[PDB]
């Protein structure tokens, strides 16, 4: 019972086995999504058409001649494809059931709560032509980080 | 909270309540929510004893009221958006309600029935003010960040 | 290198001396302004002419 | 190390750093190192330097 | 004392009683008319202080971010006690260091 | 010091502290407040034009 | 950030913490209670209501983010919460006192061996091997506001709190064998705890 030095960083270590680096950027942004969105479209959902919750779908591409293949970046990126997702609101005129009509696509954040990794063990981070050590953070809109 | 011209007057606090317009004594924001009678005006604002001096300050803003002097009145003197409207009191008074739900202190509640809760920030603001003028304490620091 | 850095063993003891016996010059001067004997003067204020 | 003319300012508080008292008109504390880029420099000092 | 006044609570206007020849305030409000309490009616005061017992660090002992003493804690009884200074924006507020004790809170000065 | 203290503002500064209002009916009044009132009426007890 | 909401239910409920009215001459003062400067209520004794607080984000029982001011110049008790705070994981020492005579360091290093238990997985569940992820469910590290440092006494170094607590007793110092190295502050002006 004292305490010694070479034992803070034996705790501090810890830290950065869960938090990671950028741990946050990344988490104000896994936070969004669902998030506190879903309200803020109820605030203004009146029109002399009602906005409902919002399904949570994940990024994927719509192409002529071709077909509705999810994204898998960062094969992507090249393509200058832009890494978003489409929303999709349930939009109330009356027939009992509402509408599930889409509305416009949002960039989504690379390793987030709702990304197209976040739980991926490194040996397979690989496959996909990625990097273990990056830390997201960023969005790869138009090609370009 | 002006200072200065010895000739004009005594030194008088206003306010200015955004997003319009121009400067409007303390009293009659007071005496437009739940508060005409004065004495209890103060009471929000510092607590006797007291020390006059921190209230004294008050003479001066007080007598910018010395006209309100009701709850018609003060509603009245906020018709200045704007883009040239109104037509003229009936109307006036539903703005200066629907502000006093919305921009004055838009936070706290932006129901209807809490006008009342609002009624003591301003005292609570303006306490800090005399603390200054009178020197007793000393100018909040922009610095942080913190 | 650093040697050309690193003073005298002895003479070093001598330096670690002169700065902790400039303590003592501020003790006697933390709590001797504490009972009004300082004083101030001149360009003020006494705050700062103990600062000074 | 200074800066604007005076000590290490306070603020927040009555205080320089949170790891001192209130009211710490003392070297060991309001920027001052005793030691030098040999030591050489401690964490309640290192600080105040860099901003200095 | 310059005060407000019953019936319908409001500012009190200076008034003498000539014919009389005495103090005597009232209000622009009403009626009301109450004698004075005193000759003084304003003061000037270009500033010497505005603490005197600004009390009352009634919440010194639960400041830890404080310094103490140590033992000598005029009246009450006991040792350890917390202190601190004033210095407001300008002065020379000197330094009219107090203290408060921990199982009391006696503004115990000292030269 | 003769012209040190002979080319300076000066005016009100020694009042600081300051100025009061009291009303007082008869030529004769006071009250206070402290001491002073008799030096007031051996000012007019020489009556040397008091009704003027 | 976090919702604004159930932090008012630890408050006008407990306690008792008055809002409404409550102002002419008696209360103030008694002291007041902003909370994200939405200043809804009076309270008197802020004693039990702070500590009690504290202990809420020692246990998680809520949002960890959520700072707490005491000040006790300006009276008030401002509690914010809303997002763009910054924080700053530190160890705390809780002196009440009561356990291990008055002091002091809050961790032991029975923890610590512990901790390493995990480093050397996985291999388990949830469960979950306490990695710093709980190591503020068990009140050991309070994350501080920048707001919050103002009414708080951080140490440098547990040599420090060390030196501290043999005093409060008369300890020697032991200068006289140090070698060449980064001569601290000695011994620790006043600051009893």
């Amino acid at each position: 019972e004292t305490l010694t030095q070479e034992d803070c960083w034996t705790v501090i270590s810890s830290f950065f086995e869960e938090t990671s680096l950028a741990r946050q950027q990344l988490f104000s942004f896994d936070e969004f999504v669902q998030n506190t969105m879903q309200e803020i479209v109820d605030d203004d959902s009146t029109l002399t058409i009602n906005f409902g919750q919002i399904y949570l779908s994940r990024p994927t591409m719509t192409e002529a001649d071709g077909s509705t293949t999810t994204m898998f970046p960062q094969e992507a990126r090249l393509r200058n494809l832009t890494y978003s997702s489409p929303l999709y609101v349930d939009m109330r005129k009356e027939d009992e059931e509402p509408s599930k009509v889409f509305i416009g696509k949002i960039p989504i954040m690379l390793r987030s709560t709702f990304c197209i990794l976040n739980g991926v063990s490194d040996s397979e981070l690989y496959d996909l032509n990625e990097c273990p050590y990056d830390q997201g953070g960023y969005f790869i809109i138009n090609g370009s980080e | 909270l002006m200072a200065r011209n010895t000739e004009n007057s005594g030194q008088t606090i206003r306010a200015t309540l955004p997003y319009i317009r121009s400067d409007i004594p303390i009293v009659i924001v007071f005496r437009a929510l739940g508060v005409v009678p004065d004495r209890d005006i103060l009471e929000h604002i510092c607590y006797d004893p007291n020390d006059f001096q921190m209230l004294e300050m008050m003479k001066p803003c007080i007598e910018e009221a010395f006209v309100i002097q009701d709850k018609d009145i003060a509603l009245d003197y906020i018709g200045k958006r704007g883009s040239t409207t109104g037509v003229t009191r009936e109307k006036r008074l539903r703005y200066a309600h629907d502000i006093l739900q919305k921009e004055l202190l838009p936070h706290i509640t932006t129901m209807e029935g809490f006008e009342t809760r609002k009624a003591f920030f301003l005292g609570y603001m303006i306490h800090r003010m005399l603390l200054c003028a009178l020197e007793r304490r000393e100018p909040d620091d922009r610095d942080h960040f913190g | 290198g650093i040697g050309d850095t690193i003073a005298d063993a002895d003479t070093m003891k001598e330096v670690t001396r002169t700065v902790k016996e400039a303590r003592r010059q501020v003790a006697e001067c933390i709590q001797d302004a504490q009972h009004n004997r300082l004083k101030p003067e001149p360009g003020m204020t006494l705050r700062e002419s103990f600062e000074a | 190390q200074i800066v604007e003319g005076k000590r290490i300012p306070f603020g927040f508080k009555y205080r320089t750093l949170p790891h001192f008292p209130k009211d710490d008109d003392s070297p060991e504390s309001r920027g001052f190192i005793e030691n030098s880029y040999l030591r050489g420099l401690t964490p309640q000092e290192f600080f105040f330097h860099a901003m200095a | 004392n310059f005060q407000y006044c019953i019936e319908c609570n409001n500012m009190l206007y200076p008034r003498e009683d000539k014919v009389d020849r005495v103090l005597r305030l009232a209000c622009r409000n009403c009626d009301y008319s109450e004698i004075a309490a005193t000759s003084k009616v304003y003061r000037h005061e270009l500033q010497s202080s505005n603490v005197e017992n600004t009390t009352v660090s009634h919440d010194a002992s639960t400041d830890p971010t404080l310094p103490r003493s140590d033992k000598e804690c005029p009246r009450c009884h006991q040792h350890e006690a917390v202190f601190y200074q004033t210095h407001s924006r300008r002065g020379d507020t000197m330094m009219t260091l107090i203290y408060v004790c921990v199982h009391c809170g006696f503004a115990f000065e000292e030269q | 010091k003769n012209v040190q203290t002979q080319i300076e503002h000066t005016t009100l500064s020694t009042v600081t502290s300051a100025t009061e209002i009291h009303y007082d009916p008869d030529p004769q009044d006071t009250v206070i407040e402290e001491d002073k009132d008799f030096v007031e009426a051996f000012f007019a007890i020489p009556d040397e034009e008091v009704e003027e | 950030g976090s919702p604004s909401a159930p932090i008012i239910e630890f408050l006008e409920e407990w306690g008792l913490e008055t809002l409404e009215d409550y102002n002419p001459s008696a209360s103030p003062n008694a002291t007041k209670v902003f909370v994200n400067g939405v200043w809804l209520g009076v309270h008197r004794d802020p004693a039990h209501l702070t500590e009690t607080l504290r202990s809420l984000r020692r246990r998680l029982d809520i949002s960890a983010e959520v700072s707490i001011v005491r000040d006790i110049r300006e009276k008030e008790l401002r509690l914010f919460t809303d997002a763009g705070r910054i924080c700053r994981p530190l160890f705390i020492v809780d002196n009440n006192p009561n356990s291990e005579r008055r002091g002091e360091l809050c961790i032991r290093k029975e923890h610590i061996q512990q901790l390493i238990e995990d480093k050397d997985r996985y291999d388990i569940d949830p469960e979950q091997r306490f990695g710093w992820t709980a190591l503020v469910s068990s009140g050991l590290i309070e994350y501080l506001d920048a707001e919050e440092e103002e009414t708080v006494m951080i140490a440098m170094s547990p040599e420090d709190l060390e030196a501290s607590r043999q005093m409060q007793a008369g300890y020697e110092v032991k200068e006289e064998l140090d070698p060449a190295q980064r001569v601290k502050p000695a011994p620790n002006p006043h600051v009893h705890a």
